[PDB]
RNA sequence: UAAUGAACAAAUAACACUGAUUGUAAAGGUUAUUGAUAACGAAUAAAAGUUACGCUAGGGAAGGGUAAUAUAGCGAA
RNA sequence: AUAAUAAUAAUAUGGUAAUAGAACAUUUAAUGAUAAUAUAUAUUAGUUAUUAAUUAAUAUAUGUAUUAAUUAAAUAGAGAA
RNA sequence: AGGUAAAUAAUCUAAAGGGAAACAGCCCAGAUUAAGAUAUAAAGUUCCUAAUAAAUAAUAAGUGAAAUAAAUAUUAAAAU
RNA sequence: UCAUCUGAUUAAUUGUGGUUAGUAGUGAAAGACAAAUCUGGUUUGCAGAUAGCUGGUUUUCUAUGAAAUAUAUGUAAGUA
RNA sequence: AAGUAACUUAAGGAUAAGAAAUCAACAGAGAUAUUAUGAGUAUUGGUGAGAGAAAAUAAUAAAGGUCUAAUAAGUAUUAUGUGAAAAAAAUGUAAGAAAAUAGGAUAACAAAUUCUAAGACUAAAUACUAUUAAUAAGUAUAGUAAGUACCGUAAGGGAAAGUAUGAAAAUGAUUAUUUUAUAAGCAAUCAUGAAUAUAUUAUAUUAUAUUAAUGAUGUACCUUUUGUAUAAUGGGUCAGCAAGUAAUUAAUAUUAGUAAAACAAUAAGUUAUAAAUAAAUAGAAUAAUAUAUAUAUAUAAAAAAAUAUAUAUUU
RNA sequence: AAUUUAAUAUAACUAUUAAUAGAAGGUUACUAAUAAAUUAAUAAUUAAUUUUAAAACCUAAAGGUAAACCUU
């Protein structure tokens, strides 16, 4: 029987009929940037329909 | 080439061979088989192939036989103290041919097991076949083309293969 | 067999008009043409499942509640599967049995307030806990509501009790709350929890332990 | 309009979220922050040569085109 | 308010990699008459818009089909290693 | 350079059929199966090889006639 | 094989037995020999090692029908 | 990969395990051994490739509970080097207790629970092999010979081969019909004379079949390529054999059963029934459709972003 | 008084299920053999339960070897 992928079960969360996932790029090298810029970089996004599948196979019991 | 073993050589072994115990098993929804048992049963009836012998339990109308029984069974079998043949098998014979069912498929349902029915059928073993009504399934009913069935085993297998209902009250 | 339930599977490399003849289907060459690679393998950039951070923790702690919502309760009512005898009380045994809960019931139930504007039964409930909706409406349909603390084995004692008496003779005893967020919350009013709405004598031990 | 670097693993602070018998802890999580993988979408914390003794699986990722060069002629002088 | 066949007008029908429908030959299991005036196989000549079956003649074996048809399955189709 | 690197068509790739003598890529046209009466595309009509009769000038060098070779030199044509 | 050439009392040539070898012997040293050939022999097993490479992959009919570009990649014969 | 292959040693019809210094969590269970759910969840990893439990509920199983020990000391524990991928009892070196007024179990401490190491026996459910019976959408290339012939010094490798029939092809000789000694290329198609053969409606001025007069057209087939008649790959010919299958899972589609329920029906358990959050004790109309409500961010409370729920009958 | 079907043999293997149980080869030669007993069955055959006779040499370990040899 198949196992689920524990990478992506740590990086990414079920939502809906879809995945949730946090930012990229917020963990050091921040000083000197807008923090009204930043604010973008900070909160989860969706997954992309390019990787659904993907993450479908990945996750098969989620 | 490498080894001998390769399924491109005649003494070669075979390419995606299977390894007995092969596993044929599948399953259906218990709803679904009970509904095709009553199919058949229905099958049967409507077709006019399907009898029923019982009795000792409902209120009978006209008085049985002496010689006939109310069961699916044949007494005086064990009783071979006569000559080389005995009441049973001829009686059976006597059945066979003046229902005029010689080499036609025959299906026997009991409710317990009839020791007197299969030894006077296993002459004709080719062509009747007796069977409790725990172990009876579809294709014999289907297969047989005349299907005799107690009245009790009748009622078991109906109360098992029937539909479920709960309070369902409405105007 | 019906129509509809039953096709016929692809068959590959036999020949070249079935349309799937001597490369059948795999394409020209490759490593997928005579060879096994992941699905989810993109050619060395970083992966998607190594781009993103770890986020969150699995709260091993965690008792899920199955939901009941009030319209339920009413549906079954008006459709007449609500059989509760005169002063009789709702409890998950009781939805487990009728059912209104139906399936496993690992931890126990909350009732939600989804058909509040309708639920107009004055019979009394028994639950794991509710919403504050579902507080109200229950109390305004005059009704009663009482939250009560259960261990699984305490449930499952709750739920089919013959079990217990036919195994072993007895039904265990339902086991005190042990700790500090199931005191708190049962001791809470707004939350009907049954440690206050009875002023049992767990809270006095409390009490006295306090004092001294 | 350039002035930059993922995730893992560490570290500091705040939050009051979870605290594996209970209580506190330990540890994890959320928010903020730090250090650069310049082959700069970054294999590992950690790695250069030689074979004319060499081996396996493959691809070829004098003729043909060109006339810069060479040779030869022509115009003009 | 379907199915089969036929009729009229209009549009469309090249195809590697690839996708999607449909069907035939072989073998095995379930149900399954008929029979040497038949069945099976082979050759020659005809028929059906034909990878297949059929009709006639001839030859061999056999009192004879896992037969026609519907399902279930494959060691199910070879000029390419 | 029948080179190499990219930018618009088109075709081959994966396209049979007619023309380019022969011809992956050029000119025309896209084969479901036949039939063969009609109108044709590109290309052609002395014979090989399906199909033509004319007008007006020039060429005399087989120049040329389905892959135009340059500077230059000679000999010839009319405008005032 | 034939002819020719070299040692022919020695660091000589041979017969019969025996010992040393597969990370491992012997070697007047040539990566030489270890049962017709070794920069480390054979047999059996792991084992259907692995191969982004090469070659094969079998009947018919019908409808639709590409790409050889961008980005990334220890990546440019692969893959997403 | 894997404590697998291999080598070595030692038992018995079986071996091994076995009646808690066990689980668990304040309520309780009550020995081993396999199987299903729990569950690919907790746990774990150059947090990569990947690995991964136990409680608890069921099934198989036997009478399954017993005393044999003056009740266990260089032992528990500690430090240190190793040690089943998560989970741990043994293990080299060296220090080293207590007596049920005690000891083991959790990173630590307190409280509470639970069990008594350094002494032991134990059917059955299980593994392998050999007979007997039953069923084969198994085998005549998995159908009895032979570990023989033969190959190697050796370890070792290792064949063909039942009976009858047989107009199966490749291949050889001969005969018959037809064409062929002035004509040049994938050997074929079309056009068209002529000879021959058969024909129980050839009535014939007939039909069909075989055959290199003669004319036109025609650059073998696969593979791999931008592209091959290519002087690029593979094939002397024919017959037989030769390649997308199995389990254990997840997602999607169609039909069929049942349907706010479905599968099982001993208890459990898996989907669905509520969305959301990293998580927590939060969770969908104040007399109506987003302008209301739930969750997350922010809270006097709203507003703001994103999802989701409400217009006789629950999807 | 025949003749065909379906099972069955001392005379195949493989897979599963269910029972029962934990059983000589080679060499060639002074060839390697048997005998009986019991009760119940119209001098006796049921078979099946007990007794027995012989059986060379070799297959590491009475000693040795070049296996079927040799020496005690
Ligand atoms: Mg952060
Ligand atoms: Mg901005
Ligand atoms: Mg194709
Ligand atoms: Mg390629
Ligand atoms: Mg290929
Ligand atoms: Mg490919
Ligand atoms: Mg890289
Ligand atoms: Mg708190
Ligand atoms: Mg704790
Ligand atoms: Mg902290
Ligand atoms: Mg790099
Ligand atoms: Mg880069
Ligand atoms: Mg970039
Ligand atoms: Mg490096
Ligand atoms: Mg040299
Ligand atoms: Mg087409
Ligand atoms: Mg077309
Ligand atoms: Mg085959
Ligand atoms: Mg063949
Ligand atoms: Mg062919
Ligand atoms: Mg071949
Ligand atoms: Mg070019
Ligand atoms: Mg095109
Ligand atoms: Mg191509
Ligand atoms: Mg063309
Ligand atoms: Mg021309
Ligand atoms: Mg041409
Ligand atoms: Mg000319
Ligand atoms: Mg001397
Ligand atoms: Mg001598
Ligand atoms: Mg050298
Ligand atoms: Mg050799
Ligand atoms: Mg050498
Ligand atoms: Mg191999
Ligand atoms: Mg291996
Ligand atoms: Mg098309
Ligand atoms: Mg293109
Ligand atoms: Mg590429
Ligand atoms: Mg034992
Ligand atoms: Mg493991
Ligand atoms: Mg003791
Ligand atoms: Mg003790
Ligand atoms: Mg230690
Ligand atoms: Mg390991
Ligand atoms: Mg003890
Ligand atoms: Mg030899
Ligand atoms: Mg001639
Ligand atoms: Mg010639
Ligand atoms: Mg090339
Ligand atoms: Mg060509
Ligand atoms: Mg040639
Ligand atoms: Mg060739
Ligand atoms: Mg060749
Ligand atoms: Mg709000
Ligand atoms: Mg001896
Ligand atoms: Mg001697």
């Amino acid at each position: 029987l198949m196992k689920t992928h524990k990478g992506t079960a740590k990086r990414w969360r079920r939502t809906g009929n879809t995945f949730k996932r946090g930012i990229a790029g917020r963990k050091h090298g921040n000083i000197g940037w807008s923090h009204r810029s930043l604010k973008a970089l900070t909160g989860r996004k969706i997954a992309h329909p390019a990787y659904s599948k993907h993450l479908k196979r990945l996750l098969p019991y989620h | 080439v490498g080894d001998a073993n390769s399924p491109t050589r005649h003494n070669g072994g075979r390419a995606l061979a299977r390894t007995a115990p092969n596993d044929y098993t599948t399953e259906l929804p218990s709803k679904v088989y009970s509904m095709a048992f009553n199919n058949a049963l229905s099958h049967q009836y409507k077709s006019g192939k399907l009898f029923v012998i019982g009795g000792e339990k409902v209120d009978l109308i006209s008085p049985t036989p002496e010689l006939d029984l109310n069961r699916l069974d044949l007494v005086n079998t064990n009783t071979v103290e006569g000559k080389e043949i005995f009441e049973g098998e001829v009686i059976f014979r006597k059945f066979l041919e003046e229902f005029q069912l010689k080499g036609k498929r025959l299906l026997f349902i009991t409710d317990k097991t009839r020791e007197g029915l299969i030894k006077s059928s296993d002459p004709y073993k080719q062509k009747v076949d007796v069977i409790q009504k725990e172990l009876v399934e579809v294709n014999d009913i289907l297969r047989a083309q005349a299907v005799f069935i107690e009245l009790e085993a009748l009622e078991y297998l109906a109360m098992a293969h029937q539909k479920e209902i709960l309070h369902s009250v409405s105007n | 067999p019906s129509d509809g339930s039953t096709k016929s599977f692809k068959r590959l490399g036999r020949g070249p008009s079935s349309g799937l003849g001597k490369t059948s289907g795999r394409g020209q060459k490759g490593q997928k043409a005579r060879g096994k690679v992941k699905s989810w393998f993109e050619g060395g950039q970083t992966p998607i499942y190594k781009l993103f951070p770890k986020i969150g923790f699995t709260n091993v702690g965690a008792k899920p509640l199955k939901e009941l919502n009030l319209k339920r309760i009413q549906w079954f009512h008006d459709k007449n599967r609500l059989h509760l005898q005169p002063g009789e009380v709702l409890d998950m045994n009781k939805m487990r049995k009728l059912g209104l809960v139906t399936g496993p019931i690992k931890y126990g139930v909350k009732i939600l307030a989804s058909g509040k504007f309708h639920y107009n039964l004055p019979i009394a409930l028994e639950a794991s806990r509710a919403s504050a909706k579902a507080i109200a409406a229950i109390e305004k349909a005059g009704g009663k509501f009482t939250a009560r603390y259960y261990t699984p084995l305490g449930l499952r004692a709750h739920l089919n009790p013959q079990w217990f008496l036919e195994k072993r003779g007895r039904v265990p005893l339902q086991a005190r709350p042990t700790k500090r967020r199931d005191i708190d919350f049962y001791s809470k009013e707004e939350k009907r929890g049954y440690l206050v709405m009875e002023k049992d004598k767990l809270l006095q031990d409390i009490k006295e332990a306090q004092n001294k």
